[PDB]
């Protein structure tokens, strides 16, 4: 398993409510 | 704020939607899946994106994540004659 | 069946209607048809 | 008149400036330097 690097940006990547 | 049209449209639809996109687009471009130069994932990722695009998956994801977000005169405007 | 029809719908209009109904306050839903009938009759044309 | 944005812009910038572009662009494209299929000038022209 390798790392898919990403960024926090709506609506692309969000932390779920109660992450 | 000068930002990408995609984020702009998304925000302009979100509550309290007190923002608005003004004018057209200053240019045209696109987002691509990146890989380190010389990667072994370069070809499979390209073909995966082509498959996702030709199968309507990207349009559906876009539509799901963007579109689905969605009297009497008072004393204030006649106070002059009262003054 | 009507609530379940709206919940599992995939048509844009029906999905929009479901998203509105699920997050509407006070609860738009009712417990019986008579309840909805009286709600429309006593909402003075503000309930569909 | 439905025409290309570049020509539309150039015209709207010149007298008799009584014409104007309305709205955004219906699509996105570009001009290219063409050559006969199988021409050997294709590569050099691209690099140029």
């Amino acid at each position: 398993t390798y790392i898919v690097t990403t960024i926090l940006e709506d609506p692309y990547v969000m932390l779920k409510k109660n992450a | 704020y000068l930002l990408e049209s995609t984020m702009n449209e998304y925000i302009e639809q979100r509550k309290p939607c007190d923002t608005m996109k003004v004018g057209g687009n200053l240019d045209s471009k696109g987002y691509g899946i990146a890989t380190p130069k010389g990667s072994a994932l370069r070809g499979p990722v390209n073909l995966a994106v082509l498959k996702l695009s030709e199968q309507g998956v990207l349009d559906k994801l876009k539509s799901k994540w963007w579109y689905d977000k969605g009297s009497a005169l008072s004393l204030s405007n006649v106070a002059g004659v009262f003054y | 069946s009507t609530k379940e029809f709206f919940r599992r719908s995939k048509i844009a209009v029906f999905e929009k209607m479901w998203t509105y109904m699920k997050s509407a306050e006070p609860s738009v839903f009712v417990r019986t048809t008579e309840e909805g009938m009286i709600r429309v009759r006593k909402s003075k044309g503000k309930y569909a």
